[PDB]
This record gives C-alpha cells, structure tokens and sequence, in this order.
C-alpha cells in the first residue's frame, strides 16, 4: 500500500499546448499520474511525460482549455497509471476513460493492474493451432484463422467492415471433426452509427452478459484515444490468463488511435516517419498487437480482431504497412467488389493468414485443405491477368484455355466468395465448394495439386 | 603454352614479394641506425646530469621555460629528490625574472612529497594550482621534441642528400 | 521544416540560457 | 562510484555525479537496477539509455557505475539455449520466477554454475609449455554434435603452471594456472568479451565453397558462400522469415545463431516447437538440429534500446565458435528494426537528422556490423580454418527498396536477394526477383562446380538467357499481342514459363519440396534446358521447308511429356532416395528424344 | 624443373645485394654520427624562455 | 623549430559522438593537432575544428569510446597537421592515417609538408594536350583524357567500377609515336576483399615496386577518412613537383568521404545542405580535386580519377552534382548496360571529357579522329530514340532507316564498348572499328563528318 499524503501543487510554471509544466515537484516520477482540478472546479487527470530536477511536464488527456497558473491545482497520485479489473465487467458500457456509461456502479476492483501490461517471455508461448470456423469461405477456406492469432481487417471508408465483424463475432467457433468466446470492444472515435449498430447486433444476435464496452466517439478526448485499447487489453488479459476463458478482443479504428498518436508527437515536436507520423509507431502498434495469443500451462487465449480504414485504399500508407509487418495476416476488404454489389467484399490476393499451414490438414480439417486453397489462388491469379489482356486485345482474340480462366473467374467471385450475411458455412461445404470450382479445368491444368490427391479427390 | 603462362606468373608474384622484403630489410635497418643515434644522444645527456656546475644553469632554463609557459598565480614544480638543492635555487633566482617581464605576482611551490621518477635522466614537471594543467620539463622529453623535428636534417647529414629532388620548394 | 525547426529551437535555447 | 538520476524521458535517463565515467561503460538505473549504457557526458552529468522499460523511475534514483562496457559470457552452455539482447537466459527466468514474463531488472547468470561438463586437456601441454592467446588447451563434450574446445583468451600469454587432469568440471573450477613476467593467471571455462570489440585473428581468407540452402533458385542463380554477406529486402508478407528458417534448417553449416530483432513472438515458438523434432544423420545416430543452434530473441514489444545489444549480442557469439573451427551462419531477422531503434535513440537525444530520420552514422554502423563476416585463419597455434556468414533481412517501408537502409545495405553486401510482393500474392514462392538480384561470387565458385558437377555453368547461363529474353518478348505481347510472333519466341516464351512455374517456384511446406539437394537441381534444369534445345532445333531446321513443325505442333503431340516435365518437382529426395530419382530424371530424356524423332 | 632450381638461387642474390647495401648504410653512419650528435646536443642543451606573442602585459 | 615545452590539459569538459571539448585552453591555435592519452594508456589524435575564447572543439581520428572527462589528457602541438614524406614511400603500404602496416618501419623523413596543400599561382599552370591512352576504347575513342586532367568515375552499387579502375591503371600509358607512371591509390570505406583485389592485381602485375597505399577500410575509424585524400594527395605532389615523376592518383569510394563529412557536420549542429551534407561540401570536395595539373618549369604532373557510387542509381544527388562542377567530365558507368553482360558497362550519353578537344587530332592522335566520335555519338543517340518508339508503337511502322539505327545500336554495344577485361586496344584499332561501325550507313547520312574524310577514310 501507498499510506502517505500525497501532495498538491499549485506551482504551474507554463500552459503550452496539450502540456502543462510543473515545477517545484517532489523527487518527480517518471510516467506517474496527476489530477488537475480547474479555476472552475472541473476535474482533468494526466500522465508525466518527463522529468528533470525539479520539473515535471503532464500532458492532460481532456486537454489544456482553461488552465492557468495561478488557480489550478495538481495533485500527484504516486504511482502509475492502474485500472480496476474484475470478472463483473462482462456486461457492462464504459467510455473511453473506464467510467461506466450504463447508469450502474463503479468497478468493484477484483484486482488493480497496470495497463501497459508486460511482455511475454517468448519461451512461454504456445504457437497457436486450433482452427476456429468463421462460417465464411473466404475466411475459412482461403486465409483460415487460429485461436490466439492477431489478425487485423483492412477496409476502407464507406465499406461493410462492420458487419463483417459482427457476423465474425456471431458465427465463430470451432471446428467440428466427429464454450464460447467472451467478447471486449474497444471502438476509438466512432460515430453514434457504429455504436448503435454494434450495441444492437450484439445484444439480439447472442447475450450481453459475455460482452464488455469500451465506446470513445468522435466528440471526445483525443488524447484519451490512446489509453482505450490498453484498458480493453488489460480487461482481455485478466478475463483470459487468470480467469481461463477464450476472449475475442475487438479494436475499431486504429487509425484513429494512429492520428490521435500523431497528433501527441506533432505536440511535442519528435522526429516524424513517413506522411509525419512518428518515428516510434511501430514500437507503439507493437505494445498493443503483441498481447494476443496463449501461454504454457493455461487454459485461455485471445484472439485479436482491429479494424483499419486505409486512406484513398492506398495499402502502402503507414498505418496499413506499418500493421501488416506486426500481425500475423490480414483480411482486405475490396471497394470494386463492393461497386458490384457482392458480399462480403473480400479480395483474397492480397489477403493472408500466417498461422493457417499449422491449422489445416489431416486431422484439423481435412487432408486437401491446402492443395485446394493454393490451386484457387493459382486460377484466380491467372483469371485476373487473362481479363486485362481482353482489355486491350479484344473478346475474340482469347484462346480456349482463357475463357476457361474467364469463366471461372465469374464463378468464384459469385459462388465461393459471395455468400450472405446471416450463412454459416462449415469448412467442408467451403471444400466441397472449391472443388466444384476447380473441376472447370482438366486435371492436368491444375498444376500444383499433387497427383495423388488429383486420384482421390477430383473424380467425384 | 596458357599452363606455360600460368606458371610463369608464380615467378613474377616471387620475385616480387622477394624484392619488397628486402626493401622493407634495408628499411629496418635504417631505423635500427636512427634508434641507436638517439640511444646515444641519451646517453651523453644522462653524463651532462653529473656536471652540477652545467646541470644547475640547465636547471635555472627548464624552471622559467615552464613558468613563461603557464602563466597562472600559483604553480608547483616536481623534481627528482637528488635534484631538490638545485632546483630550489632554481626557483628561488627565477621569481623575480618571471615578475619583471610579467609585472604580476607569483607563487611557486616545490612538491616534496611527490618525486619524479629516479631513473629519468633530469628535468622537471611544472603544474597549476589545482593540477589540471601541466608541462613536462625534462631531458627526455625535450631531446624526443627536438629530434623529431630535426630529422630531415639529421637524415641528410647521415646518408646523404636525394639526387632525385631537384626541387626543394 | 523539421531540420529547419530544430535549428531555430536551439537558437533559442542558447540565446535565454545565456 | 555512485551518481544520481535528475532527468528520465523514455528509454535515455540522465544521471548527475558522474564525474570519471567513462563513454560506453555499463552502469545500473534505479532501485530495480535496469542495465544502461553511457553515451554522452558533459561536465558531471552522463546520459544513458536503458535496456529496459523506465516507468517508475524516480528523480533521485541510484546510478551504479560497474567499470566494464557491454560484454557476454562464452563458455559450454550455449548450444540449444535461447536468451535476450542482454544474455539473459529464458528457460532459468522462467524456471525461477515460476512466471509467464521477464521481471524488469532480473539478474541470472547467462551460463549455470551447476551443470558438469566432461573436460579432457590437450595431451601435449604440461607444466611449462608456453602458450599464448587463442591456443585450444581442451575439449568439453558439450552434447553429441558440438565439441566445446577451450581456448586461451585472446590477450593472454605465458607459460603453463597447472592444467587440470580429465573430469568433470562446472564453470567455476580453475582448468588452467599460467604465469607471465613473474604474475599468475588462473582460467576457467569460461571468458568474458566486450560485444563492440571484434575478435582478432590470424588472417582473412577469401571464400571458395557454397552455402547450400534448399531452395532451387538461390543455389542455381544467386548463390551465396561460406563467410559472404547476403541481404534479403522485400515488403511484409514476401518470405523472408521462411527463408531464414529454412536456411538454418537445412544448411550445411556446423553452427547457427539465429537473431530475433524486434520481430514476432510467435516466430521464436515456431522454432522451439519444429527445431526438436527435426533431426541429421551423422555416424547411423540421428541427432536434433537444436544441439547446435542458439537463439537471441528480442521481440517487437520488448524494450526499443535493447535491439542494440541484441545483434552485437549474436555476432559475438557467431565469432567465439569460428574461433573453434567451425563454419557458423548468423541471421538477422530484419535489422531495420535496429536501425529504428537507433532513429528513436538519437531522437530522444537532439540530435542532426541525415535521411529520413535516421542519424548520420547508421551506414558506419551497418558497415562494421557487416564487416565481420568472412573466413578465417584462426587465432591459435593448431592450425583452423573458420567462417562466419550473415544474412540480414531488410524491412523497407511501403516495400521501397529506396529507403535510407536498403540504399545503406545494398552498398556492403556481395548478395541481394530482392523479394516481389507480385509474386507473393499469387502464392508464388519464394519471391525472389530474379531481375533485380544478383551475386557478387558466381565467378569464385567456378572451380568447384567445374570440379564437382561441371555440366551446370551452360545451364545457368542458357536458363538465365531464356528468362531474360522473355521480358523483352513481354513488354510487346503486353501492347501488341501474341500474334507479331515468330515461332522460336513462342517457344522461348513456353520454355520460360515452365522455368518459372516448375523450377523456380518450391512450396517449401511439403514433405518433397522441404529440401532439394543440389544434384535434384541439376538434373531439373537439365532436363527443362534439353527440351528448349529440341524444340528450338526442329522448329528451325523446317523452317523454309514445307513442314513447318510449330510450337502447336510440338504441344499436342507432346502433351504427355510436358506434364511430366512439370512433375519432376513431386519426386522425394528421402521416399525415392538419389539412385530412383536421377534414373526418372534420365528415363524422362529418352522418353523427350524419342517422343521428337516421332514427329520429324 | 627449372622453377624449382631457379627459386633458390635467385634469392640468394637479392640477399647478397641487401648486405652491400646494408654496409653501404653503416659506413654511411660512421662517418657522420658525431657531427649530428654535437648539432643535437647543442640544438637541446640550449634554452631561450619566452612568452606567447599575444600575451598583453 | 618548436622549442618550448608542450601543454598538456585534464580539462575535458564533454564528450559528444566525434567530437571533444575543453576548456581552459592558453591561447587555442585553430586547426591545431592534440594528442589524447586515454585511462588505460592508448593514444588517439584530433584536431581543433574550433576555438572560441578558452574553449576547443577537437575531432578524434580513432572515436571518443573510453574517453571520459576526468582522466583523459590531451597535450597541445602547437602547430597544423605537417605530414613526414619521402621518396621511399613507393612500395610501402599505410593506413588512413600515414602509419604503416605492412611490417616496415616509420616514415623518416625527406621533409615535413602540410597536408592542406599550397595554392599554385593560376598564371604558372599549364595546359593539358598529352593523350593518355588508356586501351579501352569508350574512354579513348570517345572520351578521351589528358595527362593531368581530374575525371572521376560515376558508378553505382553491384557494378564493376573496381574492374575498370584496375584496368585503367594496368595500361594506362602515352599514344604511341616513337618512364611511366607512378601510383598512389587511397581507400576510403572499402571491404577486405576490395583491399586484397588491388594489392593482388598491383604486384600480380610487376607494378608494387612503384605504388603508394593508404587503406581505410570499413572496419576502421570514420573520422579517419577525413585526412586519407590529403595524405594521398600531398605525397603524390612531393613525388610530382619536387622528385619530377608522372602520378596517377586513384580515390576510391569519394562518397564514404562526404558520408564522413555530413557525421562530422550533424555533430556541430550546423544549418544542414541538401540531404543532411554540409554547407560547404563544394567547397571541400574543390580543395581536394583541384589538386591536379601541370606547372611550368617543373616536368611532373598529377592525373586524379576519383570514383563514386550515386545513391539509387541518382545523378543529381548532391555529391555526383557537386563532384561534376569541379572536375573535368565524367565516366558513367551505366546498369542497365551490366544486366546484359557488356563490359565495360559505359554509357557514353552522358559521359564526358572536357579536355578531349585538345589533345586529340592531327599531330597528335589522328586527324579523322573528332569526326568520327562525333558521329558515332550521334548515331547512339538517335538510335536509342527510335528503339525506344520501336519498342513502343510497332515493330513493323519502322521505317527502313529506323532499322539500320537499330543494328547499329546492337554491334555498337557488341563491338566497340564491349572490350575484355585484359584486352589492349591502341587508339587506332579503336578507330578502325568505328570506321566499320560507320559503314553500316550510306555516306548521305553521316551529316557530322566532312566531305574531305569520308572521302579519306569510307571507301575502304
Ligand atoms: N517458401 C514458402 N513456401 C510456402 N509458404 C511460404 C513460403 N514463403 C512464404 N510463405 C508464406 O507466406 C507468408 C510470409 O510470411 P513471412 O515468411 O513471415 O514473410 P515476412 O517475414 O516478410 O513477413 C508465410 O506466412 C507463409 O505462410
């Protein structure tokens, strides 16, 4: 316990803008937390940045309007920034900040945690391997999905990236060869559109009470941003690691968590990277991406689910690129998909699973999993190229072999990968799909499937 | 006849690593020459030491020669512990020299408790007030100061002049 | 900008500690 | 002896009351003593940056001055182990802490005092015999592959007093007592080196012998040496950690260091699950491929500052067992991630940037990091013969290979290996360019493949023809069509799509395409290099007759040969063995030449 | 054959041509050594104090 | 001579990456040397790059590791940095700072020169007309150099700029009508094994008995690389100036000496250049290139051939753009021409020599030889700019003299620039083989030759 007075300032030495400095400070604190209470009475809370001698320089996270030297009056908790965390918070609505916005009580604090959490020791770790079954083809059969896997979606604005999720979140499970997943959202800067579509989908399609809210919107702190996904993360690991159960952490909008990051490096005028973001995003993105996965000895996980919007659809923007070397995969939503009115709108090119060759195969799902899976990327690659050579030399200037890419083209994107939102497809009907598609060509086209499962499984 | 070639570039690559070893010999050599010089030049010094009548006039220009190159209030110079009686004499005639042609005051201290080395051919060592700044007035130290910078002329009188300078500017 | 923002911070580093 | 901390701001604390503290020495920040090292001073006052986290330290704090700068430990006990940046030991943190994490400022000692190991002297030293540095004085049996040989620290000299007799001996017990100018040594198994010094040596040799990996492209056309430098660039998602993996898998090198710099954590699992199960031959035993592999992992969410001590962690330990004879390879997995940490570093210092943030002496770094890597004649009176080769992985941001650290690397390094997001989409693997990449030791391997296969110099030459010819014939295909085209280009164009779809691509998670040895190669391209020979010749000799034998011609009438020209790649090098797949290789040949006299 | 005999011989001359030039050099030295010596041991053996030329009294 | 004692101060008030700085200092001398002792014992030296009141700014050759600010002593010259030099300096190899390494003894002097140089009168220069054949024919043909010209080499990564540089230096010699150089070749930043292939190729060739070496290679102090060229360059002006021999001064990697410069600039915190590269890189590069001519009076002279390599592949970088308003032309060494497997890979488009047009010609090499280069010139120029449309907009809309541009674009490459890596072309042979590449044209369409030599020299 901490069992002295604390002690309170009012020795401001300068507002400049989202800092307040501090002097005449007490052996100061690196990373400690201060509560500001205004001229007015109205109460802030922030975080040292640095300290030296005797100074201190807070950066407030409802921000610096209205503070002045003389007035307000600062008070030093001792100790870094700890949340409450129970196993009562399934259940529950807070902000942003952690304080609950569904007209209940405050936290009854089954422990007090830090929340920027701590790295696991790599020797720890169990890769993950158990496939969980997303009931979408696209998903399932082509970029399959672990349990402890951290695997982000990359959309754009104006797309269905939400009802992907929530379909994600409604028709997940494992797969089933001869309980559930507890839910934690964090949404950063969202519209009160977004709130109410996910609230609603999640108490009809399911149960509230293995759900824990998290909403910050878009008329809200900015600098509170970048707390929200380390208090989700703290409740995910609390619920997962020391309860034992399987959490399925949601984070909507990392980029704004990623502009709200910049704009608090701009502030404090730090070296950029590229299109001005810091140079320590990938450091930061890191801290928040890397605690998703399981451990040696219990019995839980967390699987990790962001959300991105890449800006113009440009997939070489930092935010995009800088996410894609941190996960371990990706799932990209298309906009020419969407213009022809498909759903979901899922390109599976630059798509990509890197836990999915440890999850498939003989007595995971099935023993041609894989075959299929890159025998569907081999046609659909050639397909593509063949439709932007008729492009330009015309529709009567292909050769027999290319219509056959052309129509398969047609029906993949509208067999496999169209599929409706409410349809749950188990892994075998995605198999049996893919290969309904590939008996388009003959079986010596079909160049990367071993002859030997060509015997057993393209005559049927 | 490329086999041919082959082995008579093994005869060139001979001859000249043998070629470059025996310049680096006379190189060697040389320099085996220049260090016995300098050994012996030591040598005479190290005999000069024992004229006292000599040694205390050499004395009185290592002492000002340090003090004109400090030039602070208070120095202290550290001797050997046979040389203390010169070199306070030393001292004690170059203060007021150093207060005509400064027009400052001064105060020099002699170390007594720290000697230099006994087996240093002579000189002294002067230092500032606090010990920060220091300048080594010795024999060994001035004879390896000047004869480094003497040694153009100390090869031409040695071995000769170069009949391929034709220029010296 | 940001090379020629840090040489004017240092300018005016220098100039109020000294 | 000790100072104070007065300023923290991330990872670089600054300390006061540091007055003869010198630059690069190891000190220790706080109550939780975090490592740190010194890199600034002026007055009394020294900046360090810390290898830690820094959260909750105070102003006030302890600084410990240690005298010594960063340096490992090295001795019998690294072989199969796995540390951190700071040599830290993750199996005996994770044994003592009964834990799932690494307390900050834990301190364990990289090698156990506990275990004996099995030492026998070198049977011509006795009391007397002078030695000096880097002379093996004895062997401790290790495990079954690896031989521990000890030798004399490298600045050391005299003439033995003591050396003990065979047994068993833990790393604190004297092995060796010498005296020199009238003091005395005692000497353990274990030294003590600073990890920014270099190892010396006898001498520099060039390299003359292959670094085989598996992969089919990278042995035929890029092909690295023993004791060369190799960097693999490419955006995310394109192979390189596959790569890496494979090549310390399947290698032919006696050691390997594997340096994971801020990369996944899930990546340093994958290892420590597949590596033990993996075995070689050698005497009829089979032994695991993690008797001789460590591991030097710092993850992305570890501390920024410790990405440092990591690398120079993992090219020390690369050059302790060279120094023994063996031939080591050491990977870095993506050292742009040092070079950002050393972005972050100078950022929180002040300092000048040069080129897109990075400080004006990552090139310098980057080159004497890289500078370290060769054959050698060993230091030591038994004549060695050492290597150490490093292959370092390049992050380019947005997948520009015109970013300050590829443009830094490429202009040190003799090979590139330069990955396409193109050919990564459609599953094409691996992705290497084979237009932009090149090897700067094609011409110091003639002499061995003259020696040892000599019939495979033509077919890279004429395969590296083809494949060249057939983007200029693509760039007009692209604008005019397939119909302005004479009937040896629509051969070379065929001939080069077989090339890159059933040679050049490997699925290396496959029980047959895993590994290929070098006489699979060979025998593939020549193989695919026989039947351009054929169809070229028949198309061109009737080319004025009346005949006219085309490359339709020759593709319904061959239409069973092609398909087994493509399937040559399905053949086990373990199920079949060498004998079954080169007589396929060869019945396939007859079987071309006979199916090309049928149709003239 | 005629490699291996001329290996020998030919280093034997260069090393015959090195001590003529090496005698060369020390009688070079014996005739001049005490004259520089002398010069030296003047050149040391002769102070001048001073001050810097930018010092203002 | 320096009579009087030296200084020695413990006055060490900051270390900061290259850089030292004292305090406390009686009368700083600027540019001055300093000796530094660290603790242990080792010795290092600097120089003063500024002094200012009692303060001084030393660069440390050999780095600032180990140094502390307590015990460090660093004792005061007194005077520039003057280098030994002598005649016996050929055959001996240094290392970047003059100290040998090759097992032989120090440099005893001949005399003491500084290593800035001495400015030469402009009035007493003379000009450059003597043909330097160098045997490879894009350099002899069409960019032909004077003895006494400073032309670099512009190359780039992965290229065998080493290769043409050995050449160059292998066979170099005077056109013959009826001794020879001497060399002195500086390494700024090169690898081993750079390093061992030009020793290997110099006494592989008969050649070290005439050869000076300073090597900083990549394992050797940075700061180093900044009095390497001045060491270089003042030893070959003792050679040439004063013991009257022909120099050939080779600077190998003038980019890692510039890298060097901008680590020592960004350490100063001085208002940046282009790129982070000091202000007055113009300025130093001059003072290093234009030490090279001929003087009246005096029979030597002094040949520079510096080599880079453009970042990506970039001209207008600031050192390629620097380097080429100071010295006399350029040799490009292109990659598109190396992936083709042409040696040497020179584009002669934008290679140029600027002294050409004065030693070439009647009396000199031959009188038909500036109208053929101009011509050869020419027609690579158009050739290029019709393959490049014929690449483009048809194969079959070239005209009938569009094809001929074309064939001799490919034996142009093939016959005249591809040369041999041990191959001796006289000036001669050079221009016969473009008088055969000529006659692939009617006599109508070489426009840039006069009537009176292709009547001399085309019919034959
Ligand atoms: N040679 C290969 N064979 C099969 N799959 C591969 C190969 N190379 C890469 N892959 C697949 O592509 C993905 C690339 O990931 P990785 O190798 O980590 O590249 P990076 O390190 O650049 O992110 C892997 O998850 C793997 O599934």
């Amino acid at each position: 316990y901490l069992s002295q007075p604390r002690l309170t300032y009012k020795t401001v030495s300068g507002v400049n803008g989202p800092l307040v400095i501090l002097d005449h400070v007490k052996f100061p604190r690196y990373a400690e937390i201060v509560h500001l209470t205004l001229p007015d009475g109205t109460k802030r809370s922030g975080q040292v940045l640095e300290v030296s001698g005797s100074k201190a320089v807070v950066q407030v996270f409802e921000g610096t309007s209205g503070i002045d030297a003389k007035k307000t009056s600062c008070e030093f908790t001792g100790d870094i920034l700890r949340t409450p965390v129970s196993e009562d918070m399934l259940g529950r609505v807070f902000n942003g900040s952690g304080k609950p916005i569904d007209r209940g009580p405050v936290v009854l604090a089954e422990d007090f945690l830090d929340i920027m959490g701590q790295p696991i020791n790599p020797q720890c770790r169990i890769y993950p391997e158990e496939m969980i079954q997303t009931g979408i083809s696209a998903i399932d059969g082509m970029n399959s999905i672990a349990r402890g896997q951290k695997i982000p979606i990359f959309s754009a604005a104006g797309l269905p990236h939400n009802e992907i999720a929530a379909q994600i979140c409604r028709q997940a499970g494992l797969v089933k060869k001869s309980e559930n997943f507890a839910i934690v959202f964090a949404a950063m800067g969202v519209n009160m559109e977004t709130a109410r579509f996910f609230k609603s989908d999640f108490e009809e399609n399911g149960s509230m009470d293995n759900v824990c809210l998290f909403l910050n919107l878009a008329n809200d702190p900015t600098i509170e941003r970048i707390i929200t996904p380390r208090l989700a993360l703290t409740t995910a690991e609390f619920l997962a690691y020391q309860c034992e159960k399987h959490v399925l952490v949601i984070l909507t909008d990392m980029s704004s968590y990623a502009e709200a990051l910049r704009e608090v490096s701009a502030a404090r005028e730090e070296v950029p990277g590229r299109r001005g973001f810091p140079g320590y995003m990938y450091t930061d993105l890191a801290t928040i991406y890397e605690r998703a996965g399981r451990v040696e000895g219990r019995n839980g996980s967390i699987t990790q689910i962001p959300i991105l919007t890449m800006p113009n659809d440009d997939i070489t923007h930092p935010i995009p690129d800088l996410t894609g070397y941190i996960t371990e995969g990706q799932i990209y939503v298309d906009r020419q998909l969407h213009n022809r009115q498909i759903y979901p709108p899922i390109n599976v090119l630059p798509s990509l699973s890197r836990l999915m060759k440890s999850a498939i195969g003989e007595g995971m799902t099935r023993k041609d999993h894989a075959d299929v899976s890159n025998q569907l990327y081999a046609c659909y690659a050639i397909g593509k190229d063949v439709q932007a050579m008729k492009a330009v030399v015309g529709e009567e200037a292909l050769t027999s072999d290319d219509l056959l890419y052309l129509e398969f083209l047609q029906k993949f994107e509208r067999n496999f990968i169209a599929q409706g939102p409410y349809e749950n497809r188990t892994v075998f009907e995605t198999l049996d799909i893919g290969w309904q598609l590939l008996r388009i060509f003959p079986k010596e086209m079909l160049k990367r499937i071993p002859q030997s499962t060509l015997s057993e499984f393209y005559p049927r | 006849e490329k086999k041919e070639k082959q082995i008579e570039q093994q005869k060139k690559i001979q001859m000249s690593n043998l070629m470059n070893q025996a310049r680096l010999k006379v190189l060697r050599a040389r320099d085996d020459l220049i260090t016995d010089l300098l050994n012996e030049a030591k040598q005479r010094l190290s005999k000069v030491v024992k004229d006292t009548t000599r040694y205390q006039v050499l004395l009185d220009g290592l002492v000002l020669q340090g003090l004109y190159q400090l030039l602070e209030p208070r120095m202290i110079v550290r001797c050997r512990k046979q040389d203390f009686p010169l070199v306070k004499a030393a001292v004690q005639k170059a203060i007021p020299m150093y207060k005509i042609a400064t027009k400052n005051d001064v105060d020099v201290q002699i170390d007594q408790e720290s000697y230099l080395p006994e087996d240093i051919a002579g000189g002294v060592e002067i230092y500032n007030g606090d010990r920060k700044i220091k300048v080594s007035n010795t024999l060994e130290s001035r004879l390896d100061l000047i004869a480094q910078q003497m040694m153009p002329e100390v090869r031409g009188a040695l071995f000769g002049a170069n009949a391929n300078r034709k220029f010296l500017d | 900008f940001y090379r020629l923002k840090k040489i004017q911070e240092k300018k005016k580093i220098l100039k109020e500690k000294s | 002896t000790f100072g104070y901390v007065h300023g923290v701001s991330g990872p670089v604390v600054t300390a006061c009351d540091m007055a003869g503290a010198a630059m690069y020495e190891l000190v220790r920040v706080g109550h939780s003593e975090l490592v740190g090292e010194i890199i600034r001073l002026e007055g009394d006052m020294a900046t360090i940056q810390v290898y830690e986290e820094t959260s909750g330290v105070s102003v006030g704090d302890p600084v410990l001055r240690t005298g010594k700068p960063l340096s490992v430990e090295l001795g019998p006990g690294i072989m199969g182990a796995i540390f951190d940046g700071i040599q830290r030991p993750l199996s005996d943190i994770s044994s003592q802490t009964q834990s799932i994490y690494i307390p900050r400022g834990v301190n364990v000692s990289a090698l156990s005092r506990d275990i004996k190991w099995d030492f026998t002297p070198c049977k011509n030293l006795r009391v007397g015999s002078h030695i000096t540095g880097g002379d093996i004085y004895g062997i401790v049996s290790e495990n079954s592959l690896i031989k521990h040989k000890i030798m004399l620290p490298p600045r050391n000299r005299g003439t033995v007093t003591y050396i003990a007799p065979p047994g068993n001996y833990d790393t604190s017990d004297v092995v060796l007592e010498l005296e020199f100018e009238g003091v005395k040594e005692k000497f353990t198994m274990v030294q003590v080196w600073p990890v920014r010094q270099v190892r010396p040596v006898t001498e520099k040799l060039p390299a003359n012998h292959p670094l085989l990996t598996g992969q089919r492209v990278l042995d035929a056309l890029f092909p690295c040496v023993q004791g060369g430098t190799t960097a693999i660039p490419g955006a995310f998602g394109c192979g390189k950690t596959v790569i890496s993996q494979s090549l310390s898998k399947y290698s032919n090198s006696d050691v390997i260091i594997y340096v994971g710099c801020g990369e996944r954590g899930n990546e340093m699992s994958e290892v420590l699950r597949d590596f033990p199960e993996l075995t070689m031959e050698v005497d009829g035993k089979v032994e695991s491929i993690m008797k001789r592999t460590a591991l030097v992992a710092n993850t992305s969410n570890m501390p920024v500052a410790a990405r440092e001590a990591s690398i120079y962690t993992g090219i020390t330990l690369s050059e302790y067992f060279r120094d023994m004879g063996y031939h080591v390879s050491m990977m870095a997995d993506s050292t742009s991630r040092w070079a950002e940490a050393l972005r972050e570093i100078s950022g929180r210092l002040a300092e000048m940037p040069a080129d897109s943030g990075y400080p004006a002496y990552l090139g310098a770094r980057l080159a004497s990091f890289y500078e370290r890597a060769g054959r050698v004649k060993c230091l030591g009176n038994p004549e060695r013969e050492g290597s150490v080769s490093i292959v370092g992985a390049v992050s380019p941001p947005g997948g520009d290979f015109s970013d300050p650290v590829t443009s830094a690397t490429l202009g040190i390094v003799q090979v590139f290996w330069g990955l396409d997001k193109k050919l990564a989409q459609r599953k094409h693997f691996p992705s290497v360019n084979w237009l932009i990449s090149y090897s700067k030791y094609m011409r110091a391997l003639d002499e061995y493949y003259d020696k040892h296969f000599t019939e495979f110099v033509p077919l890279r030459t004429k395969a590296k023809e083809i494949l060249q010819e057939e983007e200029d014939l693509a760039e007009i295909v692209q604008l005019v069509g397939k119909a302005s085209l004479a009937e040896t280009d629509k051969i070379t164009l065929e001939v080069a799509k077989l090339i890159k779809d059933d040679f050049l691509q490997q699925n290396g998670y496959t029980p047959y395409d895993r590994f290929c040895p070098f006489y699979k190669t060979v025998g593939m391209l020549s193989n695919m290099i026989a039947f351009y020979d054929m169809a070229r010749r028949a198309v061109e000799t009737t080319a004025q007759s009346d005949n006219k034998i085309t490359w339709s011609i020759i593709r319904e009438h061959m239409g069973d040969i092609l398909y087994k020209l493509s399937s040559m790649k399905f053949k086990d090098p373990l199920k079949d063995g060498e004998a079954k797949i080169k007589s396929d290789y060869a019945q396939l040949l007859e079987d071309m030449q006979n199916a090309f006299r049928s149709l003239e | 054959a005629a490699a291996l005999g001329s290996r020998g011989s030919c280093s034997t001359e260069v090393e015959k041509e090195t001590q003529e030039k090496m005698t060369i050099l020390q009688t070079y030295f014996r005739q001049n050594r005490d004259e520089v010596l002398d010069n030296l041991l003047a050149f040391v053996c002769d102070i001048r104090p001073e001050i810097h030329e930018n010092y203002r009294i």
